[PDB]
């Protein structure tokens, strides 16, 4: 596969460059030019906040779409010889959208606390704004990734259940147990994203 | 072109520059001929101690009175890295019982190296040595500034930790954003390219 | 003499990034295109598949 | 106070906000078109009905435009970094959500188009699932709007 | 006070609008062409009745060229970086939207040109499907015109 | 005073702690569900039993919580770099341990569902193997605690 | 005044201006000529009438050559950022345009020559598709003549 | 005066001692599980004798846990960075050695468990290969302890 | 005054100009040789007619040598950035154009070699294609010489 | 002016001295057992005789242990750049030599056990082959001593 | 007085030149020998007439040895960085030239040693092809001496 | 004065010199062992003759063994950048030349052993080819030696 080879080439070149650069700089006693403080103090907190805000909805929507297609294709295909399964097996799609609903609510909640400031140097901004930006970025990232993996698992099991239900009517009502257990990880992601940013007082 | 050395029973403060010129009411005038070879320059106000330095150049009667440019430099022990850095903390001008502060910002190098910065004028194509508005007088063009303070050994002038820029303050933010967009565009391209079709046709 | 600095000039920290990214992009483009033009399907028609 | 680097982020947000949605809608229309080509030969009578998935994909395009002009109606030379990154976040959100919705619409449209050819009753069900796919775009738009005021 | 490098970004817009644009007009104008060969052998009568996708691909190429020529005509050497950002953003938006439109028109044409030969009715459907892809291209233009004026 | 970037490391650790645990739990749950669904056709009476794997995967998710909460409660504005490093280490350890344990439970359950479908005496044996996978996850938890409350 | 390294771009845009375009032209031949051979065992009469794709690949190559010379003859020891950066833009534009046009020309030539070996009636329509590709070359030239020139 | 950031490296060492090794042991059970899926369906009586690879994986996990606990316990505030690098090296050493041992144990157990279905005497060969396959982790543990205690 | 590593690019000019030309010629000869070996065994009469795809391919190497001797012998000790960048552009130009030309000769040589085994009348037309397949290189050489004239 | 904190590289040497070499032993086992059980389907009487391929694999592991200890025995606070670099060299040499030996012995044993399954007369001669693979490992150790001793 | 690169580049050129020559000659001779060994199965009686390609591959490695010794001899500690860059360039040039030529010789020799078993008339033609590969070798020398003198 | 980090390059040179020889001798034995195992099943008489390749790869091992010792024989603390560079060049050259020679030895040995399996007297010609491969590595051993004396 050409695309995989391209990705591997880029990745290997990147890491080889990193390793060689690091070793020569460390041997060259030039550790005073590696001042990570400047790297993580020049960056504005609002960049971290807004990246978190974008991801907190983007990744959730990606997971919702993944699960939507993965279950819908099988639901539509398997009902040709059994139209009875069209309406019985709509729970999976409902959960695949509930993921995005949680994502939107979290985006609204974190979107608050965006009062600007006037400081332009690290000594004037202070610790509080740095904490705010980092915490908001972390909350956005964790909620997005949690809901992404949640939606993927939900979609896969929804496809399995929908496909198996066409054989015997008395299957789905008990196979939906894994379907319901899918959403708990997304709920946990939302809870942690809530808790991480419960003490931000940006402004 | 020899530099200027402050001899407190040893080489203690050394200064060099390829240009150093001054303007009062926007009339630029030459001062390198009045330094770097003139041994009678007013160094009475100069002071030295480990972890402190003042270099005061009081140039001779020009435009009605002697004019004093005073560079105030300090150094302190940084806890986390366990090293000794310095920075020219301040700059003052004394003509007639008047004070100002052309505050210095972009200067810091360890006690292992000297400094260098081309075309550090102060005004438009420089962007620093700020006067905090109320712009009254005394523009001053420095080009190829160089300094060593708080410990010297002999007349030797060591290699310099030039602040020409590791990468930059801003392109780090720009590159982070653009790479983040690039990953998503590659997500799009992988699926836009690897779409598939059907062969022949149903009767 | 006094061991002066090399005269590393300002604005260099931007030109480095600019030239680096342009070079990387152009190199990647030529690599991909030549790579695709190598693994090429001639068709395997009656000229090729046929032998003996 | 604010450097000249500021409007960079807002302008790129404005561009991406629509670019990603356009790509998603294009893929959806492509997949639905090949699905229609497959479906047509046996059951012509459903053709004017099977346009329903295609127009649905087209919706995504319009949604992108609802933001793609809006951010462009607020940009100015004297803008701080804060508003610029707000615009960037709105643009990324709407663009990626449009991409995901386009993928989903294309896939389910192809599946339903193939399905109806052999079972007309499937038609109803197809549209139902497609509703969810449209909602994927809608949410992605909404947040962007409330990121243009605050 | 303006930085010297500023004009660079706008210049890249002068490239980018065209750069991806032609690429879209190389995705379709070729692929649909193969389609019109595949059944010139059997039903040559419909050779000119399904060449529409290629003309549309040319139209997206024109959509790119218009923004490119305006971009070049609005050039200067002391451009403030904000106008430079705007110009590059317009170029990127038009280019990538054009690439996507070219893709969609190409694949849909390569499918429909084959579909038409099994039954005539499908022709009507395709006159809609193709045009939907074209809508995307037009949309790109509009946003560029807001980025070159506001 | 302390540096202004101390909390960043703890923030990233708290994020990763749940991200990796969620990915592992999702994989394990998906594979167990697929196995149950595949098996359900032939042996409808074993459906309850084959749920034992999936719930096992769920427990790993809980482990993630027990870390990510604990960091978020102990984080404040001006912590020292030492505590931030400690929390980052604990978070990454538990996250990746949970991920590996999730993969193990997924594979073992996918095989064991089949083994019990075709052979009753298999079942209890595979139960033992599943416990072993869980053991790895728990070990991660231990390390994080010694690296968190210290 | 003018930086001395500024000449770099002034030449680099020239190099790319020949390379990318020319490289696409190679692709073109490698789908046209080969195809003719496959169709030249049974209809040896249609040898000379299948050279048109080759001459159009030649056309797309000469486009890149003429632009490269036009942006390379303006160089001297004191190039200013303005001119050099314009040449970079023009070279990138025309190079990628020629690349896309050559790719499309290659696919068109392959399919068309394959389709003309069984029914001559295709031939005229084949040429039509081909011209829709050749003009794309011209499109690149246009931008290059309004960036490098001014 | 030793700096404060030096402690960071030491913490990361502990992480390796519970991350990398753990992943190895994951394989050390997981592959073996699917091996059982082929063994007991015809030869179930040997299931109780087929747990040995799983116990070896547990032993690898035990080695990882003991070294990780030892590294974490010794950590303090006033560390010379040399100590931190020594701890990092020991942790990486044991982690990668345990990874190798787990991989070899998993593959060998899979091969032997599938092979015993047609050789009743494969038990001794499996054991005698497994001792060698597991000694690697013991050597890595020995050197990890000798480094850490020093 | 001038940079110390300014001559690097001057040497790299000749280096690339020789190496990529040699690579292209070698690949062309290799693939043409595979073609002659595949084809001529059935028909010995053409053992002296499929020699053109090799000897005409070898002209690439002589072109590269013509450039390389001049570039190597046009390097002085007092080279500034301007001259070095001119040399670099010339060398990269000839190298990449020669690569593309070599590729085209290789593929068209394979096609003509395997096509001439059927009927002698494919001797003429294919060689005509070959002419253009070599001009893809010739053009490039010309511009590079201009980049060494200044 | 002692060297700053070079001791880092010193420890890293020890790591390599078994991180690769020990890994090589693992690979060997993964092949040799993969041979033996296959060969056991046929001759169950030669299981004991077929373990000699395994034995030498273990021996190479011991090399990667012993040299490693001889590094960690010299560690102190005041290691200079000299000694630390010598440690790096020794560790890298022995580790990578052991890895190569492991690959060789693994492939040889895998092919050879299956080969000898049919004809015993190979076996005795094959022992000589295996010995030379082991000898490669020996040579590695020697170099990693001589450099480390100076 | 001189930089630290006064001798890094000479050694790098020598090393890389000899390494690339070795890789190229090894691949060429190995491919030719595999061709000979496979050919010998049906017509073993032609081994002693087909040793030519192996020597034609090795001669270029002799030339690489010549250039490696030459770049070695001109290296001292008071040489300006100009000659350092020049010798590195010459070494890399000859190395890659040898690599390409050796690979071409290998491919042609293997395919042709397989081919010649069925037709004696092939014998002459291949020899001519081989000399063409040898031409590339001498071209390397035409530059290898030049950079030594200027 | 001499920078203290000078010994690094000589150290890594010696390490790489031996390591690449190890890799080559591993590859050679790896291929030739499979060859002799395949051959020995049906004709055991030739086994005495077919032990040659691994015995020969041992010499490729010795090539690097001696050079590493000679390199390390002249290392101390007061090494200037010069002699360190020379040692590095010698080491890398010998290592990778031995690697390439061993690669060729392995491929040709396996193929020739398989060929001699039926008709033994190919050992007359096969062996000659083998010698050339070794001799390639000898070109390295001279050059490196020279760079160790100057
Ligand atoms: C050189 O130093 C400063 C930058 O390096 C410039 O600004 C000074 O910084 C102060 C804090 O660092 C400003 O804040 C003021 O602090 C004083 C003293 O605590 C308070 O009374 C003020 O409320 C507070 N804020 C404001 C808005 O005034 C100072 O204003 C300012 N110092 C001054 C004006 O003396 C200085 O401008 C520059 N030095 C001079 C003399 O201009
Ligand atoms: C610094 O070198 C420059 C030339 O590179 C000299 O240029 C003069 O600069 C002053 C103001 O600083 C102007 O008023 C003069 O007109 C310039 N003279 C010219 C261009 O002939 C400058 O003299 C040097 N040093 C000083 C201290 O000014
Ligand atoms: C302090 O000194 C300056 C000179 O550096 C004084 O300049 C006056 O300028 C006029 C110009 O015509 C001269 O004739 C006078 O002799 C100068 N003195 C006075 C008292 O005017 C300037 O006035 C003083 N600056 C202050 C107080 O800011
Ligand atoms: C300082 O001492 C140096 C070194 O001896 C001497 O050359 C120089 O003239 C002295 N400078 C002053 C200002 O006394
Ligand atoms: C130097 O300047 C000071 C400033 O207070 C003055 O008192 C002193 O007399 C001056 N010295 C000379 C030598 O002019
Ligand atoms: C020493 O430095 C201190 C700190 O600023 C200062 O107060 C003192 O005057 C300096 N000089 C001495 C002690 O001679
Ligand atoms: C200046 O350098 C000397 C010599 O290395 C060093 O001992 C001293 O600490 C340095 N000065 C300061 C203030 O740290
Ligand atoms: O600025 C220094 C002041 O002190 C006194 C004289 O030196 C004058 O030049 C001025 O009034």
């Amino acid at each position: 596969t050409g695309l995989e080879l391209l990705y591997l080439g880029i990745f290997v070149a990147f890491w080889a460059c990193m390793v060689v650069v690091g070793i020569c700089y460390t041997i060259f006693d030039l550790g005073f030019r590696f001042d990570v403080a400047w790297f993580l103090t020049e960056t504005s907190p609002f960049m971290w906040s807004n990246l978190g805000i974008g991801l907190a909805i983007s990744l959730s929507v990606v997971g919702a779409a993944w699960g939507i297609y993965i279950t819908g294709s099988s639901i539509i295909g398997g009902g040709v010889k059994a139209p009875r399964i069209k309406t019985k097996n709509l729970v999976s799609i409902i959960f695949c959208e509930a993921v995005a609903i949680y994502g939107i609510i979290m985006a609204i909640v974190i979107s608050n606390m965006a009062e600007p400031f006037s400081a332009t140097e690290p000594k004037a901004i202070g610790h509080r704004n740095y904490h705010a930006g980092y915490s908001m970025f972390g909350a956005g990232l964790t909620v997005g990734l949690s809901n992404l993996f949640c939606g993927v698992c939900v979609g896969i099991v929804g496809s399995g259940a929908a496909l198996a239900d066409a054989q015997n009517p008395s299957l789905f009502v008990k196979i939906l147990i894994v379907e319901i257990f899918g959403s708990a990880i997304g709920l946990f992601g939302v809870i942690v994203a809530i808790l991480q940013t419960s003490r931000v007082k940006m402004g | 072109h020899p530099p200027v050395s402050y001899n407190d029973t040893a080489p203690r403060i050394l200064f060099w520059a390829q240009n150093f010129s001054v303007a009062y009411k926007d009339e630029w005038k030459d001062l390198t001929s009045l330094t770097f070879g003139v041994e009678n320059l007013n160094l009475t106000g100069s002071f030295w101690n480990d972890s402190f330095a003042m270099l005061s150049l009081t140039y001779e009667p020009l435009f009605g009175a002697t004019v004093t440019f005073k560079f105030i430099l300090a150094s302190r022990f940084y806890p986390v890295s366990a090293r000794y850095w310095f920075a020219m903390e301040r700059l003052e001008i004394h003509s007639n019982g008047s004070v100002a502060h052309f505050n210095v910002s972009q200067v810091t190098g360890p006690s292992i190296y000297s400094f260098h910065c081309e075309y550090v004028s102060s005004v438009s194509k420089k962007g620093n040595l700020l006067v905090t508005n109320v712009p009254s007088v005394w523009q001053m063009t420095l080009h190829n500034f160089q300094i060593q303070a708080f410990n010297v050994t002999g007349e030797q002038f060591s290699y310099a930790s030039d602040c020409a820029g590791f990468f930059s303050p801003g392109i780090w933010m720009g590159l982070l954003t653009t790479l983040f967009m690039l990953f998503i565009f590659t997500y799009g391209l992988h699926m836009i390219l690897s779409l598939k079709t059907m062969d022949r046709f149903d009767d | 003499p006094y061991n002066l600095a090399y005269k590393y000039n300002l604005e260099y920290s931007v030109v480095f990034n600019l030239v680096l990214w342009i070079m990387i992009g152009l190199a990647l483009a030529v690599i991909i295109t030549s790579y695709n033009i190598w693994n090429m399907d001639p068709g395997y028609d009656s000229i090729i598949y046929r032998m003996t | 106070n604010n450097p000249e680097y500021s409007s960079f982020f807002g302008v790129m947000g404005a561009s991406s906000a629509m670019v990603f949605s356009a790509m998603g809608a294009a893929y959806g229309t492509a997949k639905s078109g090949t699905g229609i080509a497959a479906m047509s030969v046996m059951r012509p009578e459903l053709i004017m009905k099977s346009i329903i998935p295609v127009v649905m994909a087209g919706i995504i395009a319009i949604y992108g435009l609802v933001v793609a002009v809006l951010i462009a109606n607020s940009l100015t030379d004297g803008i701080t970094l804060y508003r610029s990154f707000l615009q960037l976040g709105a643009g990324l959100s709407v663009g990626l959500s449009g991409l995901a919705a386009g993928f989903a619409i294309g896939i389910v449209g192809d599946a339903g188009v193939r399905g109806t050819a052999q079972q007309p009753r499937l038609f109803v069900g197809m549209i139902l699932i497609l509703i969810f796919a449209e909602v994927l775009g809608l949410y992605g738009l909404i947040v962007a709007l409330i990121l243009s005021t605050k």
